[PDB]
């Protein structure tokens, strides 16, 4: 229903004049369509200035929102070009949420498409993501994040908190791809784009020169981490043990690339914030 | 050409005069005849990256890459620099180099660390803040590129602001090395092409005597970055074997696989590409292509886009090289030995006590699978409970090699005891599966 | 009536080996005054001996919905969803 | 199962005074296998004495359908019709 | 698809010259509009002759096919213009038709719109009226007879074999109209025109100059006066003693044609076929 | 004009030679001056009024109404007309006669049973045959209306076929009775108008001689059909009385209904046919016309148009008279004396244990009554539980006649006890009720 950039893109073809501006501003101004580095105007950056300022007062400079479900590529491409770019505690989760209507409720709605009925069967991915996206969307942080961020003393414990998601049928893939190209991958969706960058901007360091975040960050960071289950960049914990966690990717052939592709990889393995505000949560 | 370091760092204080040296950056060669043109970015840079103003201030001499304050930044500079900083403390600002018409290798980051003083009085210097950085450099160096000069020892703010503390430096643990600092020079070179295979990193001792004297000692780390000095094997060497059935026709049939490693460098370009091309094949006939070979994926099985007969021959000659350029080529061999020699079906009704004859004749897969496989070397037989197991021999389907599946003489098939019978045909080229296992479904009443 | 008991998955003895719990809800009470036109028949069919009444009933308190799908890890890492187990309203039928 | 009796409008015990006659169809027999997740639960919930049970009960033969109506003239010449009176099919629930 | 006369008549009004000959016929020619006793022209035998051949060459004089259905008495009105022209056998009745799916299900479907739930509450006469049309359309003569055409040794059977189509709904009127009046109505009205002429065709004595008719004709009379019941022309026996039957109608004021009427209605209240037929049905 | 006959008969036989008379029809006058001119219908008509064949046989004489062969019908004519008889056996055909350029009275039908052979023998017919048709005659005659002669006895195909056979014809018991049949006549007629007040039937008795003399006697029947012999009465002469309410505006206020009768014959126009109109009303003012009474329907029931006030005074003259020709006028009078003098209510709410002031002023009626009917002159009761009915008089609408109803000191009123009240308010002239009893409905609790 609302398209969100899409739907005020097409406001603007509405008009004539607010159409022809649109153009000057594609025509002028690189947007996010070259390289950054490059970020060479197809003109001049003088051209670009005025073509900028002359979308003001039309309908044209929208937000991108989410919304965009089947497009969000295509929203995403429009918006950068303005925009840039046994008893335990994980036990105790699972009762609280049965014993409560929303969650009950939400966590079935999830598990019915991520699970099989049968051996050698198939979930339906796309089904089983967006449920998922549908628990941690309705069902308040109390009892969704008692399921995934539990703390635990035992294998018991952590066995079934890495079975939240079901990974088999949400994490889980035959092939393990390069987290970089994974990344684009991601990028092209409006969806996990959304997601990807608030993750990025809410796990970030303390930005002094310590490799550590504060814990008036923690909230944001976990949030903008469960956001991240039911895109094509769903995270989950990689063993039975610690608390590392990491997409269904790897750094084998990035080529030329290999420095950058094990940093992000290690925004996810290695990221102390995250890992505060995880054990944060079900400790103290 | 690239920096010989990715990220260089000085310090910066209110009041410095107009004039003021900062550093030197370097840039080796790639190709001897290169020459480094500095210059910088546009702008100033703070927490973050965050893009804060013009630089209106630092300047860099663009043939020998040395930075100075053109004008001097005072109380109201750094406020107006500090204001732009979204909020942040103002502690460092960086600018952009770049070494041609902000990543390595060409482009070098140049941090300056603020500080919101004048600079410090001269006799309170210690040694070390008089000798090198704050936190040592470390270099980086390509493997099989020309030598050159990739450093400078002497802090030219403590020069200029301090002229009458002398200060001088040499290394050690170089002997027999490729580094040179020499008796009165600042400035360190390489001497001759590095060579990872022969080093990868070295670690060698800068020292600083300053004045009386008094001495300074840090680590002087130099990475070795990678060249083609190596070429490619294929472990295969000769694959004298190779098999392909006879004139088996399919988009590709992949025939076999060669492989080959490089020992250089997976990250280099110089190890891990490796491309597989087919040289040749003889004999030219019947088809001058019978085969590909997957270049880029490394698979690089070999695939055939023709059809093959009974041995007529074949010897491929299989070339891994890196590239047309400067890519180390390297060869093995193959010789492929040929092999010489749609719809599921429906069920079937069959009418309960049936008499008449022995054998009663119903279906003929034979010529389904001879016909779609282009074969008749193979083996059928019949499993399930009518034949091989529980009731016994009440289907059976052939010594003769043919196809045939037959009702025999369990007393013309009763309609109570049992109204349907499920049963597997196999079809074995000598001993081995060739086809999967169908399934054959016999209903035992009337009509259809 | 409806009424609701907070039950352990085992307890419901249908054969899942778990340590997770649920909330359970069931129709119980009388509810046989013969509300339908059927029901008053069968209570008159049978006063007056004409049915003789082998095994003729009449109204049931049963459950007329149910709640939500109920989720569950096991002990063995499988997952199971119980549906149509609880009641969420009751009336005669 | 599903049964039926040919029988007088008088036997109905209606509150009729009439001489017109009905075919009247009912629904008899035992049924109660525990059928669903729910009926498996109350059985299961009885046998453990978790439940005390007080007026909790299984599935029962109802009517599912029911026949078409019936109407008849009373000796006072006024008509009348029945409505869900006779069953037309059976079920368990 | 053809809907026969009433399609070329259509085709006649297309055409000025048609329509007006068509007007001509109309208003010279009686056609079957009046008694054939009567066949007084409006005008003069001759207008009329000249009207009728004025017709020739014209897309008019048609033949009336049925496929004229739900328009069959539309269609016949043209192309007739040219052509011409307690223990009893009622509750036995009543028993049978409730042991039985098809009539259980009509005789209901009927009595539920005829009746009233409370005293002072009014019937819908139509749906009443449509109800009881399907009735005898739909059950087999066998089990519709026996409930109207039953014989009787006493009041208890008169009184309920009169009560049969609801007549407090179904025949009865605050006003009761003069019978040639209420004819002109059912002729209007198509259904009523169709089933008051097979009435008065079925029924009809011998044609011999006797005042009977013969046994052949018993069940066509019968079919053609249950088809009355539901029209606006819907007859009932008048008392709980004889089988004298009449529409809700009466001959005062008829004025100059008070023979006429008195012998429409003796056609109802004093038909010998229509008594021995009935008698039949329910006597040997 | 009127045929004396509905209806006529003969008899037709195969082979009757062309110039065979057949009968005489015979017209009667409606006004002396009428002259009829006889024609026949176009066709020939069998059983069942079935159209035969144009009628190529029969001709009338239009001035004197005998009917006779122009051609002889032979076998091969009647074979023609069974022909076309739908299947019928062919035993009648009959002719329409007109009298003026098929129904009584302006037409007649001619019937003739046809016999398959040869006109009888003259020595074989009896008396009974030679002198009477097969059923015998009867007759209608207008009263009022001008004397003439309406039948002609002798049988022409008998006269003309057998013309040795004498036959004579008289009546008897007409004595003082408007009819003559002459010495030697075969005719009869009537001598002066007829009048059913004081003769509607005569039954004379007509008499053959054939030849020797035998004698066959038969009834003769006359019907009279009917005259404007009598005028009309208004059962009500002066209907002294008659009385509407001061002032009352409707569309048709109904004063009252005055009735008339006619004596004559109710099928005849006469009687029955009689109008009701006021032919006068004095006094002129205020309106000229007050009243109409409905002409027709004979409720004749005057209504006002108008508005009428305190005793102006009021008299009409009403005329029934039968029509504007030829009917007889009547009067009687009425003298009208006048008498001398929207959507439904809300539920009322009111509030619990209340106090203040004993009486609770709720709703007025008074002024909505007088306001719609426009009288004061009328008395308001309340009834129902709380007035006139168990709780007494908790509710009590005022010895006041203003339409007041109010609650009284109930001692405030508990909504735990009823609670609600559901009363009827009446008004009431003097004695008689107005209005229809409206419905009040009063709730106890707080809002709304
Ligand atoms: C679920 O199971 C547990 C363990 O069986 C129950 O806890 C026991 O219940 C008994 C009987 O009421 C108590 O006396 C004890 O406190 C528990 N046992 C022991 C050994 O300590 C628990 O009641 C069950 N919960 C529900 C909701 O059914
Ligand atoms: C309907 O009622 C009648 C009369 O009450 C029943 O007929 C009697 O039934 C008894 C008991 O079966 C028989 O012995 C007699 O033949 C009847 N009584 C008399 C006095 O003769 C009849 O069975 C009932 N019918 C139905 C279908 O219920
Ligand atoms: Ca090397
Ligand atoms: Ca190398
Ligand atoms: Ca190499
Ligand atoms: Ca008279
Ligand atoms: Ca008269
Ligand atoms: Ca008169």
């Amino acid at each position: 229903d609302r398209l969100d950039c899409v739907k005020a893109s097409d406001q603007c073809l509405k008009e004539q004049s607010c159409s022809t501006k649109y153009r000057t501003l594609r025509q002028c101004v690189a947007g996010k369509e070259t390289n950054f580095s490059l970020t060479s105007g197809l003109e001049a950056k003088d051209e670009c200035r005025s073509a900028m300022e002359a979308l003001k007062q039309k309908s044209l400079y929208n937000c991108r929102c989410k919304r965009g479900m089947k497009k969000e590529k295509n929203c995403l491409r429009i918006y950068w070009s303005m925009y840039q770019s046994k008893g335990n505690n994980c036990l105790d989760a699972a009762k609280a949420c049965n014993l409560d209507d929303t969650c009950k409720k939400y966590r079935s709605a999830y598990i019915t498409p991520c699970t099989t009925s049968m051996s050698n069967e198939v979930c339906n991915r796309r089904k089983c993501h967006k449920a998922l996206r549908q628990f941690f969307d309705k069902v308040p942080a109390k009892h969704s994040y008692g399921m995934l961020f539990c703390s635990c003393r035992d294998i018991a414990c952590t066995e079934r908190r890495r079975q939240t998601i079901v990974p088999v049928c949400s994490y889980e893939e035959r092939e393990r791809p390069n987290c970089l190209s994974l990344q684009d991958s991601c990028k092209t969706n409006y969806i996990c784009r959304s997601r990807l960058a608030d993750f990025f901007t809410n796990c970030q360091p303390e930005s002094r020169s310590v490799s550590n975040c504060l814990k008036e960050n923690y909230a944001d960071c976990l949030l903008a981490y469960s956001g991240l289950i039911g895109t094509v960049m769903t995270p989950n914990y990689v063993d039975s043990s610690s608390l590392s966690v990491a997409p269904w990717c790897d750094c084998s052939n990035s080529g030329n690339d290999l420095e950058d592709c094990l940093k992000f990889l290690n925004f996810f393995k290695d990221n102390t914030c995250l890992k505060n505000a995880i054990q944060a949560f079900g400790n103290g | 050409l690239y920096f010989s370091r990715d990220a260089y760092w000085e310090k910066l204080y209110v009041d410095q005069a107009a004039g003021t040296p900062l550093l030197y950056v370097h840039a080796l060669r790639d190709a001897p005849e290169e020459v480094p043109s500095f210059r910088l970015g546009q702008h100033l840079y703070g927490t973050y990256r965050t893009r804060l103003h013009e630089n209106n201030w630092i300047r860099i001499q663009e043939d020998t890459g040395l930075l100075y304050l053109q004008r001097s930044l005072d109380h109201s500079s750094w406020e107006k620099l500090s204001v732009r900083n979204r909020g942040f403390p103002l502690l460092t600002v960086y600018l952009k180099v770049f070494l041609s018409p902000c990543q390595w290798p060409g482009c070098a980051r140049v941090y300056f660390s603020f500080f919101n003083t004048s600079f410090p009085a001269c006799s309170s210097l210690k040694p070390r803040e008089l000798c090198f950085p704050e936190t040592r450099p470390s270099f980086r160096i390509r493997e099989n590129r020309p030598p050159g000069t990739f450093h400078q020892f002497r802090l030219l703010p403590v020069q200029f602001l301090c002229p009458q503390i002398s200060v001088a430096y040499r290394l050690l643990e170089g002997e027999g090395l490729p580094f040179r600092s020499a008796p009165d020079s600042l400035e360190v070179s390489t001497r001759w092409a590095l060579d990872r295979e022969q080093r990868e990193k070295y670690e060698l001792v800068a020292v600083c005597t300053v004045h009386r004297e008094e001495v300074v000692m840090v680590p002087f780390p130099v990475t070795v970055y990678d060249e083609d000095d190596s070429a490619p094997t294929f472990p295969a060497g000769v694959d004298t074997a190779s098999a392909v059935v006879e004139f088996k026709r399919k988009e590709d049939t992949v025939v076999a696989t060669l492989r080959v490693f490089d020992a250089d460098v997976v990250p280099a370009s110089g190890e891990l590409v490796r491309r597989y091309t087919s040289t040749l094949l003889p004999g030219d006939t019947w088809a001058q292509q019978t085969f590909r070979v997957e270049h880029w994926p490394n698979e690089t099985s070999v695939q055939a886009n023709g059809s093959f007969v009974r041995a007529t021959v074949h010897d491929y000659r299989l070339v891994l090289n890196r590239n047309l350029s400067i890519s180390e080529n390297r060869t093995m061999q193959l010789a492929v030995l040929v092999n010489d020699s749609l719809h599921l079906p429906s069920t079937y009704s069959l009418s309960v006590s049936r008499r008449a004859r022995r054998f009663a004749q119903i279906g003929k897969v034979c010529v389904e699978n001879c016909q779609a496989f282009s074969g008749i070397n193979v083996q059928y037989k019949l499993h399930s409970s009518g034949a091989n197991c529980s009731t016994l021999g009440v289907v059976t389907s052939a010594e003769d090699t043919s196809g045939i599946l037959f009702v025999n003489d369990t007393k013309a098939l009763r309609r109570p005891k049992c109204a349907e019978l499920h049963y597997m045909v196999v079809a074995t080229d000598q001993q081995t599966s060739r086809q999967a296992q169908a399934q054959l479904l016999v209903t035992v009443e009337g009509s259809y | 009536v409806l009424t609701a008991i907070h039950l352990n998955v085992t307890d419901l003895g249908l054969g899942y080996e778990t340590k997770e719990e649920l909330i359970f809800r069931y129709c119980s009470g009388s509810c046989d005054a013969a509300e339908t036109t059927y029901d008053k028949i069968l209570k008159n069919l049978s006063r007056n001996r004409r049915l003789v009444s082998d095994k003729v009933g009449q109204a049931c308190c049963r459950p007329i919905a149910f709640d939500d799908d109920l989720s569950f890890l096991d002990d063995n890492l499988v997952y199971h969803i119980l549906r149509k187990h609880s009641a969420k309203r009751c009336g005669c039928i």
